[PDB]
């Protein structure tokens, strides 16, 4: 046999990148795992360049990322890179996790495939977290204050763990010392559950825009979709060098260039773009302790789809109810998006509160419901008795 | 090694679908061909095609969240100009 | 909430760096900084710029030598262990007015003025919102408005009172190359230059995007076109079924 | 050479939609100085201003005069 | 074919590759540079000081 094949470690890379049986009718909607792999590998580059440079101390933090933007050789460019290439890391990774929402990527024999993605994107809210919180902005010090005290509502124990979270009895210096030394490990537990994932992907492959089987018609990957992957990878890189070069501070918020300062509260605190549908939800309960739990619960509640779907078709492509209320819930994330970004006031409050009953009730009430009525008009539709 | 649980994909040989009997199927060499004679016809009548079959699955929800939007923005105006000052302490309490 | 806690929108000018291919105007750059000194920089300090990056931006290497040598810094101490000053250098930065904020708030009755360093960048509205404010100072505030006794109105800050008075005057400096010195000139010629404060390397990122730009747009065609030949024996194959006969 | 920005502001403001914008915050105006002057005026906590109609009018005037006000300026 | 007279059949080998790469990357730079500053003609530092001294 040929040295790709027999050779202990190019064999690893035969069976995945080279000889991989493919369906041969899957759209561009599946180049999007291929886009994340780039982004993961920008991510840890771009910031292990940059931290040469930074120190963590609570007056030299600030300071630092300014020496970077000024007095390192393109630093500007490190730095551009990476707050906007994490802003670009959630983006695709929403457009591949609704891929899989549409097509009933969840479902049987995939649940253990869809298990472990769930953990990849508990763990990416964490890393972007802590790393904006290591700017030591006026964002940062009072978004570190209102999440840190959420913990003081667990009963019998909430004293205990935001005291042991902060090193001390409010957020300061052993608060960001900590949180810069956990921001450089997370991204290496994140490049570990990726190899898990493609293990589960490898022993039943992809799914097709069909629903149906794949294993009547396979082409090999490369040729086919190593020069398709090519055509997505160069748009992405287009697109951020146009946010990078030209308007580079764009999704962002303007009081982060002002130090932090424990005695002045800002007007607004609002968080990036992509945490702000998870912040309208933890601010429309007006109980302090079940806000938390009702925030961890949106990300958890993926996990019961696989059990919730009762139809016996794969997919959305030929039910037209379940096209429908799919993009009812695509464009209630979009309202929760704005709603987080707004003031506390009338009517913006009843809004975030049936937003949020939209989101729930999708998962728990719409799709069982609807899954079964398109069961019986199928059987009605055909048989004549 | 040892053997493991079993799938439902196969590979080069084995696969694993059904038996197929009667099927005869042809291809052309790319280089053979004229290049690129889809940048026409393509972009213009089939695109149109695979829009309007899909767009009233997108712009019926996108329609009802942009006007409930609208309705709430122009309301929160109202409540803290001049005028809507005596509905805007009761609407607080 | 209310339009006056908003406070006012600012417009939009038309400034002759915006734009894909536009650089600073050096000349507006050197005109800002001699306002600096003369009328910003009682109350001020530009803490994150060194004398170094002016040269070759607005003045020679010999201008800013002296303009270093005007100010003392403090020096290594000496064999008996007593302190010591010395004249300034190339690789000093810009003092400030006060030597901490104690003595400044003692200056202007309890409030601190900002480090300017970052101010384009620290405000909701960029250059736009800067020159609005120093040219915005009505002659009068609006009937029915009760200011605190050392507070000034301006309508495009957020509350509408302000504790910095209007500072800027018809010909309150003499400019080197003999532009005229009105009130809008000289708020011009600041936000210019506070603008290269926060933003020195605007000049060189500009060029280095257009030869980004050009590279990654043509790979994305050449890139389409490849795909396309390689897929075209896949995109017309052709498939025909004759049923097998019943003997099996 | 006086400053430019006031003489534009001057030139818009005796154009009819500025004339009308000016009328507005006038009679406003008069409207809270024949009040303050009434018996009561200790604490009423519905005090009237005139922010709003002073609004109006800067809106207007620097729609007209931001796009042409950087041609004079060297 | 003006395509026969460098290559007459064959694709372009991995030495040409980088050796035309390096090539291009000085002829690139120039010209990018050339329109840059002549876009901006008055504005630069180079134009400035030639009417401080002149
Ligand atoms: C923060 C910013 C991050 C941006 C990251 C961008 C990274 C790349 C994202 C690419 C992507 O989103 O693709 C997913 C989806 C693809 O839907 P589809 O209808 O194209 O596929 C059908 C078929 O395969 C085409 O097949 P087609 O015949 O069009 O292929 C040939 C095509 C290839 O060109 C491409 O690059 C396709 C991506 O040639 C041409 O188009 C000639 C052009 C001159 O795209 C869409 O459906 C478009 C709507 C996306 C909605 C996103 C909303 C959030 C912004
Ligand atoms: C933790 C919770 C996570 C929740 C994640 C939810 C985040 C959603 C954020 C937006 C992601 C994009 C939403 C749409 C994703 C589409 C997924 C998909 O596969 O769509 C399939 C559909 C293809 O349709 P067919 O396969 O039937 O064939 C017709 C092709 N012409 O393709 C289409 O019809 C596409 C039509 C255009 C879609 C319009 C979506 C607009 C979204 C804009 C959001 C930005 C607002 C600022
Ligand atoms: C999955 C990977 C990563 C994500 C999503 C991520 C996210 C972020 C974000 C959002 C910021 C704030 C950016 C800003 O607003 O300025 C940041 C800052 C920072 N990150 Fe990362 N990061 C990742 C990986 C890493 C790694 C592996 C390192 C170090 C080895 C690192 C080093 C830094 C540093 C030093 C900062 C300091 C502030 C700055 O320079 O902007 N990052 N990170
Ligand atoms: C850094 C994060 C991730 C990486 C690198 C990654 C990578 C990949 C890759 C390469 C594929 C191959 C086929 C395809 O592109 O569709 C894939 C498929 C898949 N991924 Fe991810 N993924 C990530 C995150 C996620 C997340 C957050 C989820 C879900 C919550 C998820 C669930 C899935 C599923 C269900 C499939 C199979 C889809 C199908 O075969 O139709 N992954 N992933
Ligand atoms: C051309 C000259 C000046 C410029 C461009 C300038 C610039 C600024 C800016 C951008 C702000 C912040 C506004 C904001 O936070 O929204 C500010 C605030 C302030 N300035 Fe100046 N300044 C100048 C001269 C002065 C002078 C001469 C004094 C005092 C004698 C002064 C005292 C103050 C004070 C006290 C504040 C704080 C106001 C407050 O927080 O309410 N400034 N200045
Ligand atoms: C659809 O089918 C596909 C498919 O398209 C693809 C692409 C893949 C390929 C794989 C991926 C997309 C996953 C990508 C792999 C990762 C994300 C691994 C995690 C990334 C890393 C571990 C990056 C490592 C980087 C470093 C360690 C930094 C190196 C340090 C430097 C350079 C410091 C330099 C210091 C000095 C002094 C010079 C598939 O597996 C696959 O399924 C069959
Ligand atoms: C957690 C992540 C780790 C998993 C990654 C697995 C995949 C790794 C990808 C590696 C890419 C290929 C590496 C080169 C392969 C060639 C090695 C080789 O020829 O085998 C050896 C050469 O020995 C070596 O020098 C070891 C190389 C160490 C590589 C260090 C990176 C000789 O080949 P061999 O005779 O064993 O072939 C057997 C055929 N029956
Ligand atoms: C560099 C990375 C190296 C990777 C090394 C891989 C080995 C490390 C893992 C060690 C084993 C620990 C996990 C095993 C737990 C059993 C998992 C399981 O039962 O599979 C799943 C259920 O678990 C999940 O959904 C995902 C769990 C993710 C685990 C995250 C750590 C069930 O799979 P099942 O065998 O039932 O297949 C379906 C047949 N009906
Ligand atoms: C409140 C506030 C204000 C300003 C900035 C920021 N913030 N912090 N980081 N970034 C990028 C920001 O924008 C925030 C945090 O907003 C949110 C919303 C939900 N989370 C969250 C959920 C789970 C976990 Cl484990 C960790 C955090 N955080």
């Amino acid at each position: 046999m040929a040295f790709r094949k027999s050779n202990v470690y190019l064999s690893l890379v035969n069976s995945y990148i080279i000889d991989s049986p493919q369906p041969s009718s899957i759209n561009y909607w599946w180049n999007m795992g291929s886009l994340l792999g780039l982004c993961l590998v920008i991510q840890i580059v771009t910031g292990i360049f940059m931290a040469m440079h930074y120190s963590s101390n609570i007056e030299l933090a600030f300071s630092s990322v300014e020496h970077i933007m000024r007095d390192v050789h393109n630093g500007y460019i490190l730095r551009y890179l990476h707050a906007n290439g994490a802003s670009f890391f959630f983006m695709v990774m929403f457009m591949h996790m609704a891929k899989g929402l549409y097509y009933g990527s969840y479902r049987s024999p995939r649940v253990t495939l869809w298990n472990v993605g769930v953990i990849i994107f508990i763990l990416t809210i964490a890393t972007a977290f802590l790393g904006y919180c290591c700017v030591y902005g006026q964002m940062s010090h009072w978004g570190a204050t209102v999440i840190t005290n959420l913990f003081s509502a667990i009963p019998f124990v909430g004293n205990d763990i935001v005291s042991w979270l902060w090193g001390g009895f409010s957020v300061s210096n052993p608060t960001i010392q900590r949180f810069f030394a956990l921001h450089y490990l997370v991204p290496f537990i994140i490049a570990a559950m990726v190899i898990m994932h493609l293990m589960a992907l490898h022993i039943h492959g992809s799914s097709n825009p069909l629903g149906i089987t794949g294993n009547l018609d396979r082409i090999p990957m490369h040729s086919y979709f190593i020069f398709k992957d090519l055509v997505t990878v160069f748009l992405f890189m287009l697109i951020l060098a146009l946010f990078v070069f030209y308007s580079p501070n764009t999704l962002g918020h303007p009081d982060n260039y002002i130090p932090g300062n424990p005695l002045v509260t800002p007007a607004s605190i609002v968080p990036e773009w992509y945490l702000l549908p998870f912040y309208a939800i933890l601010r429309s309960i007006p109980d302090k302790l079940l806000g938390v739990i009702t925030m961890f619960a949106a990300i958890l509640v993926l996990l019961v789809l696989p059990f919730t779907d009762r139809s016996v078709v794969r997919g959305n492509t030929f039910k037209v109810l379940s096209k429908f209320f799919f993009f009812i819930f695509v464009f209630n994330f979009v309202l929760l998006g704005q709603i987080g970004a707004c003031h506390v006031e009338v009517p913006y409050v009843l809004m975030g509160q049936i937003a949020t009953f939209i989101y729930f009730a999708y998962f728990l009430i719409i799709v069982p419901v609807i899954s079964t009525i398109e069961n019986v008009l199928f059987y009605i539709g055909r048989v004549n008795k | 090694g040892p053997p493991s649980g079993k799938t439902y994909m196969g590979w080069w040989g084995h696969m694993g679908g059904p038996k197929q009997k009667g099927i005869t199927s042809y291809a052309v060499s790319p280089y053979a061909q004229k290049p690129l004679q889809g940048i026409f016809h393509n972009a213009v009548f089939n695109s149109f095609r695979r829009f309007k079959s899909q767009f009233l699955y997108v712009l019926i929800p996108a329609g009802i969240y942009w006007y409930w939007w609208k309705n709430g923005n122009e309301y929160n105006e109202f409540l803290y100009s001049k005028a809507g000052r005596e509905e805007l302490e009761r609407v607080n309490v | 909430m209310t339009a006056a806690e908003h406070g006012l929108h600012a417009p939009a000018y038309a400034w002759s760096h915006n734009g894909p291919f536009e650089t600073f105007d050096h000349a507006s750059i050197r005109r800002g900084y001699q306002v600096y000194r003369e009328v910003c920089a009682a109350c001020h300090s530009l803490d994150r710029v060194a004398w170094r990056t002016l040269v070759g931006v607005s003045h020679t290497n010999e201008e800013v030598r002296n303009m270093a040598e005007e100010f003392e810094y403090d020096d290594e101490p000496d064999e008996q262990g007593n302190p010591k000053k010395r004249p300034g250098k190339l690789s000093d930065y810009i003092p400030g007015p006060y030597p901490n904020e104690q003595a400044a708030r003692a200056a202007n009755q309890g409030a601190l003025p900002p480090d300017l360093s970052l101010i384009v960048k620290a405000r909701h509205g960029g250059c736009d919102y800067i020159f609005s404010l120093l040219t915005g100072y009505p002659d009068e505030p609006p009937a029915g408005v009760a200011l605190p006794p050392g507070s000034n109105y301006n309508p495009y800050f957020p509350g509408g009172s302000i504790a910095m008075a209007r500072v800027l005057f018809d010909d309150m400096v003499e400019y080197e190359d003999g532009t005229p010195a009105t009130t809008s000139q000289m708020a011009k010629d600041v936000t210019t230059f506070l603008n290269w404060c926060a933003e020195p390397e605007h000049d060189e990122r500009k060029r280095l995007g257009l030869k980004t730009v050009i590279i990654l747009s043509s790979l994305y065609l050449l890139s389409i076109w490849v795909k396309k030949f390689k897929w075209a024996g896949i995109k017309t194959r052709k498939f025909v079924f004759n049923p097998p006969k019943p003997r099996k | 050479v006086t400053d430019q920005l006031e003489d534009l502001r001057e030139h818009f403001k005796n154009t009819e939609e500025g004339k009308a914008l000016v009328h507005h915050y006038e009679e406003c105006a008069e409207r809270v100085k024949i009040q303050q002057q009434q018996p009561g005026y200790a604490d009423l906590e519905h005090k009237e201003d005139c922010v709003e109609e002073f609004f109006h009018l800067q809106h207007y005037l620097d729609t007209a005069t931001a796009p042409r006000l950087f041609d004079k300026l060297k | 074919s003006l395509y026969k007279t460098f290559f007459k059949r064959n694709a372009v080998f991995v030495g040409t590759i980088f050796a035309g790469a390096f090539v291009f990357q000085t002829v690139f730079d120039t010209a990018i540079t050339s329109w840059y500053e002549n876009h901006n003609k008055g504005k630069l530092w180079k134009d400035v000081k030639a009417r401080i001294a002149a």
